[PDB]
RNA sequence: CCCCCACAUAGC
RNA sequence: GCUAUGUG
């Protein structure tokens, strides 16, 4: 008992052995590592170690250890001589130095450290797999986050489902607060000690010591310099999903005092962000500007708004949104917004203003008409207390109770189909697909939905380096502003948004501006902020589930610039085969077997494995839709300056992003989010999509030993991941062109807008080495602030079945012709569904029923190969029945099966 | 043209819109300010007359505006009207909670400002 | 058996849409909460209890 | 705008549940309720009675049948806010017409 | 009364 | 040029 009575030394503390005494016991923790040899942020065996855990009077074990690490004499001898450079700084544990007769060998005793690093709990939300979280668990019951009996209930971690696990996460915040507080304080106690070194995440307890001082060297005092970079790096999402600084909402920076009345007419918090940023980041290398208008490239405006995401959660909600300010017009006091306020993006003030115009020409009273200034300053104030959302104003003294009425209903052909044999008790196709009437409720309870999305930060160096890998993915493409004379739109006869659909279509806006007014308008939105508001509209379709579906109808002074901006890449992506993004491929002709056969090119062991995205419109964070634009606005390096790329930028952020949007005549602020009526949402979400599955492939690549990688090609390409996320803050260029061609090889995908296939190598994915759905689940837990389902997402092991689900459409291997083809045939319940429901009743007269089913066994031809029978006889029902409405009122000709069985033979 | 006519209709709406607005509360609050500009947010919430609650169900009506008076966003407000769902005028007599269920749920109160 | 159910739901939601139940909201939302109820189940029994609850509400007023 | 409703009882006519077509041809009768039916068991339920013949077919003694289902009478309203007992009304003093009846799930 | 963006497809 | 349908 000599040597459990020699670690106790002066401390007076009652400890009894947690190990086997007198050795080491070893522990299975996650490790921060940087060598020659293995680097990496996974779990490894730490074994040098013989740990002793503290006992009260009453004996209930405590949570502070005496972790003994006996190592070489070196090793003693320097951490003695640099401890006794440190021992003034609070942030830094007791260290006892002692020497024992095990045979004599050194012993280092620390004092009252934590079972669990910073790194432990890290690793534990960043690396998140369900029915594997005993380390969290752990964690959240020794702080009284929860007792032990809240995991009994289950979906207990889900974001969608349990809402007040964040409850739960927030406890864990002040900790993680205090935490950083001791970092500075370590931070300026080595400065001011003349040390340099790195900080790293597994070397500081929970409590916020600091307790590993090998790697340290001495430098003259005043001259020390610590590197921070990883540390921060891969702090920052637990930042705010523990939501660290919400202690900064309190007078005095305390908890139990009540919160800031800040002034309702302060906007600017400049000097508080900077406050901010020099007490937590004070060591931080790189420049923080507040405001991202002084950024020098994209790459800083990414830094900058990830710094904003966090700063912006302690400033009150009514400072943020649009500036406005009293403009006179002939003597007439307006109110119209020359700024913006953004949570990501700081302050931003237009420069073109006319604060004395005499004259009110179109462009600028349509630029004063969508504007929210106007409408938000007449309107009433409103609570509404059925949404969580912050409400500003409402535009009537009514509310807007609209309903979705239920879909007519095609009794013919059903009489038809019960005629056929249709419909009997146990047949495998059936009626799944209806029209979901909805209530009054309905538009503001789908709103309430943006309830799910909540201010992310991200890994900011390793967002640096997915975002150089993905416009990797976007390399064959051109972009660029296009005039006003080479645009291209589709429906001029579709609705030009709020408030401009009182007055017409959008054909009345493009045709009632000239070509001139137009460049003139998107000039001014390439040099100021103009913020709109998008109307939600309730969407009408057929579905399973009984859920509503709202689109975000965005008004024309948006997307009249947004077409302009992004029109020709946005092209350039659909006109483009052969690609990862898919968007403009059809699906006939063989072009579904094409891009099969695209995807499937030379993956050694090929799986194929999809997944799905939880609320991909409504959890989508800021800064991933920011970097989105960002990489789309990426082709514009000759057409445009940096002040034009941030404003147009901004512009987009402010339009589609934090807008104010009116649901039911009354304005509502949108915390974020894609929206589903931008000029953008489809190919913004599919870089989304390949930055997930990107940085999932980096996480998998990290997470893994070095050591017991068996390639030495993979080891080097993982010791130059970590020092290029980690380490250099250049842009390794032909590193990128590196990890882009090792995902190319072994991790081929197929990208559409948040639907996506992949085809991968299966014996690297067994090892560790590039993404699976594992990886996919905590990177969305950590990045997205959602709970990928694994029952919804797919693997699927043979190749000659393709996959299991893409864009709602099974595929099955068929012989056609006299090779074999891949087809792909929809659910029969969706297209049965169609035919016997309609949205109209208007639709149900013959010759659009005629147009309607011949449309809808165009769709339905492959299920003919299917082997099961009814599915075959599904077409033939769709035929029959067009045979009847054409005989009541040639392989060109729509009656016969050849002609659509031609729409699936690769020769057109 | 029909240029014309849709910037007349814009004029006119821009112009109705501006004598919405009473200058007094909107003058002082944007001259006081430093750079001249003020949040969009917080235009009507000291500037507005007219306050609408929309209130869910009865365990919200009693903690946010029960009775004649309530106070929100630092001011006093007095209880106009209260109008349910179908439009109808409901009295404050009828908002009990054993006539909550015979209510129909949403109400939308409309409050001055003192 | 259960496909005319529904099939009979729907058009009866069509024809109460019809008979402006929509302008009365706590009556129009216990008829949608009962349509989208019987469209989401999987049995004959629940499908025709809520077919005679809709029924009843469609029986209430004269039409 | 009218064929809907042909539409929904011919196929009304051809579901058969014993159930619908017997509130059907109550309603043929005069017999109609006036809240929503209730499925939960002990929840109260509105209905009219316009002649005494329906009350011999839909009334059955004290606990009477309804969409396939007993309920059991409670209180009986004449519209003329005269509370009706169940010994009051026999075949003898038919005259008191319709009268609103209260009932609950068995 | 409201009914978005993008792509594919069919008939004139 | 109109209409319709599928997909996100
Ligand atoms: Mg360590
Ligand atoms: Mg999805
Ligand atoms: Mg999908
Ligand atoms: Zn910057
Ligand atoms: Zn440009």
């Amino acid at each position: 008992q000599s040597f459990l009575n020699r670690v106790c030394g002066v401390s007076a503390a009652r400890l009894t052995p947690c190990g086997t005494g007198t050795s080491t016991d070893v522990v299975y923790r996650a490790f921060d590592i940087y060598n020659d040899k293995v680097a990496g942020f996974a779990k490894f065996l730490k074994t040098n170690c013989c740990r002793f855990q503290e006992k009260d009077e009453d004996d209930n074990l405590i949570d502070s250890y005496f972790v003994v690490k006996r190592h070489t004499f070196s090793n003693y001898q320097h951490e003695e001589t640099i401890y006794n450079l440190l021992k003034d700084c609070p942030a830094v544990a007791k260290h006892d130095f002692f020497k024992f007769r095990i045979d004599m060998v050194p012993h280092i005793s620390r004092q009252r450290l934590t079972k669990y690093t910073m790194a432990d709990l890290v690793y534990a939300l960043r690396h998140f797999d369900e029915g594997n979280c005993d380390t969290l668990k752990e964690i959240l019951v020794t702080y009284n986050c929860c007792d032990d009996d809240y995991f009994n209930k289950k979906d207990w971690y889900d974001f969608v489902e349990n809402p007040d696990i964040l409850r739960v996460y927030a406890n864990l915040g002040e900790r993680v607060r205090q935490a950083l507080l001791k970092t500075v304080q370590f931070c300026d106690a080595m400065r001011n000690a003349g040390i340099v070194g790195v900080l790293t995440l597994d070397n500081q307890d929970l409590n916020g010591n600091w307790y590993d001082f090998g790697d340290f060297i001495q430098t003259t005092p005043g001259s020390g310099v610590p590197v921070v970079d990883s540390y921060y790096s891969l702090l920052m999402p637990i930042l705010t999903l523990t939501r660290a600084l919400t202690a900064e909402s309190h007078v005095d920076t305390d908890l139990t005092k009540p919160y800031i009345k800040w002034d309702l007419l302060k906007y600017d918090f400049t000097e508080e962000r900077l406050k901010l940023f020099d007490r937590y980041f004070k060591y931080w290398d790189q420049t923080y500007h507040p405001n991202c208008v002084n950024c020098l490239d994209d790459r800083c405006i990414l830094h900058c708004a990830n710094f904003n995401v966090l700063f912006s959660t302690v400033f009150p909600p009514t400072s943020f949104g649009p500036l406005v300010r009293k403009i006179f017009v002939d003597g007439v006091p307006f109110v119209v917004s020359t700024g913006y306020h953004f949570r990501e993006l700081g302050v931003v003030h237009n420069q073109d203003v006319n604060l004395h115009s005499s004259r009110l020409s179109f462009k600028e009273l349509l630029v004063y008409a969508a504007d929210p200034a106007m409408h938000a300053a007449s309107g009433n104030l409103l609570l509404d207390k059925r949404t969580t959302c912050f409400s500003v104003a409402a535009l009537t003294n009514n509310v807007a109770f609209q309903t979705v009425k239920p879909g007519n209903f095609n009794k013919d052909f059903y009489d038809f189909a019960v005629s056929k044999g249709f419909f009997k008790e146990g047949s495998s196709v059936e009626l799944k697909h209806f029209f979901f009437a909805q209530d009054g409720n309905a538009a503001i309870s789908d709103y309430d939905y943006y309830r799910y999305n909540l201010p992310t930060m991200c890994d900011i160096r390793q967002l640096l380096f997915v975002v150089e890998v993905v416009d990797k993915y976007f390399d064959c493409y051109d972009g660029g502003c296009i005039n006003a004379n080479q645009v291209i739109v589709n429906n001029l006869d579709k609705s030009a948004g709020f408030p401009f659909n009182k007055w017409g279509k959008a054909r009345l806006y493009y045709d009632s501006m000239s070509y001139e007014d137009q460049d003139a308008l998107f000039a001014y939105t390439k040099r100021n902020v103009i913020p709109t508001i998008t109307q939600m509209n309730l969407k009408y379709a057929i579905s399973a589930k009984n859920r509503a579906r709202t689109v975000a109808g965005v008004s024309i002074c948006s997307t009249m610039t947004n077409r302009q901006f992004h029109q020709k890449l946005l092209k350039s992506i659909a006109a483009t085969r052969g690609a990862t993004v898919v968007i403009g491929t059809s699906k006939f002709y063989g072009g579904w077997h094409n891009m099969l056969k695209t995807v499937y090119s030379d993956v050694e062991n090929p799986h194929l494995m999809g997944w799905d995205y939880p609320k991909c419109d409504r959890a989508m964070p800021n800064m991933l839709r920011i970097m989105a634009s960002l990489v789309l606005a990426r082709k514009h390096t000759t057409c445009c300056s940096l002040s034009h790329r941030f404003y147009r930028l901004a512009n987009e952020c402010a339009q589609v992003l934090s807008e104010m949007v009116m649901c039911g005549g009354s304005l509502y602020v949108k915390p974020g989010g894609t929206s589903s009526g931008d000029a953008t949402t489809a190919y913004a979400n599919s870089v989304f999509n390949i930055c997930q599955a990107v940085t999932a492939n980096v996480n998998a690549l990290l997470s893994t030993d070095g050591n017991k990688i068996a390639d030495k090609y993979v080891r080097n390409l993982q010791h130059r991941l970590y020092e290029c996320l980690y380490r250099n803050r250049d842009v390794d260029t032909d590193f990128v062109n590196e990890f882009y061609a090792y995902l190319r090889k072994h991790f081929s995908m197929m990208i559409l807008s948040d639907d996506a296939v992949v085809c991968f190598n299966s014996t690297y994915a067994s090892q560790g080495l590039v993404a699976s759905i594992k990886n996919f689940k905590s990177v969305l837990y950590y990045q997205n602030n959602v709970f990928m389902s694994e029952a919804k997402c797919w693997t699927e092991t043979d190749l000659t079945k393709g996959p299991h689900e893409f864009c709602s459409q099974h595929t099955m291997l068929v012989k056609q012709g006299d090779d074999y083809v891949y087809l792909p045939y929809p659910d029969p319940s969706r297209i049965l569904g169609a035919g016997c429901f309609v949205d109209d009743i208007v639709k149900t007269d013959g010759t659009l029923m005629i147009e309607r089913f011949v449309s809808l066994a165009i769709d339905a031809y492959p299920l003919t190969k299917h082997p099961n029978q009814e599915y075959a006889d599904v077409f033939h029902l769709y035929l029959q029945y067009i045979r009847k409405l054409h005989d009541e009122l040639n392989t060109s000709r729509y009656w016969e099966p050849e002609f659509y069985e031609a729409m699936y033979t690769p020769h057109t | 043209d029909k240029r014309a006519k849709v910037t007349s209709a814009m004029q006119t709406m821009l112009f109705t819109m501006l004598r919405k607005l009473d200058n007094d509360a909107l003058n002082n609050i944007i001259n006081n300010a430093r750079d001249g500009c003020v949040p969009l947010n917080i235009i009507p919430l000291t500037t507005a007359a007219k306050l609408m609650v929309v209130i869910p169900d009865y365990n919200t009506y009693k903690n946010t505006c029960d009775g004649t008076t309530f106070t929100y966003a630092s001011a006093l407000w007095e209880i106009q009207q209260v109008v349910d769902a179908d439009s109808k005028i409901v009295q404050l007599s009828e908002i009990s909670m054993d006539n909550s269920p015979n209510l129909a749920w949403p109400l939308i109160v409309t409050a001055l400002r003192a | 058996k259960m496909s005319d159910v529904k099939c009979t739901s729907v058009v009866l939601l069509s024809v109460l849409q019809q008979l402006r139940v929509e302008s009365s909201s706590k009556l129009w939302a216990q008829c949608v909460q009962l349509h989208n109820d019987i469209l989401l189940a999987k049995d004959t029994t629940e499908a025709f209890e809520k077919m005679v609850s809709l029924l009843s509400v469609l029986l209430s007023m004269q039409g």
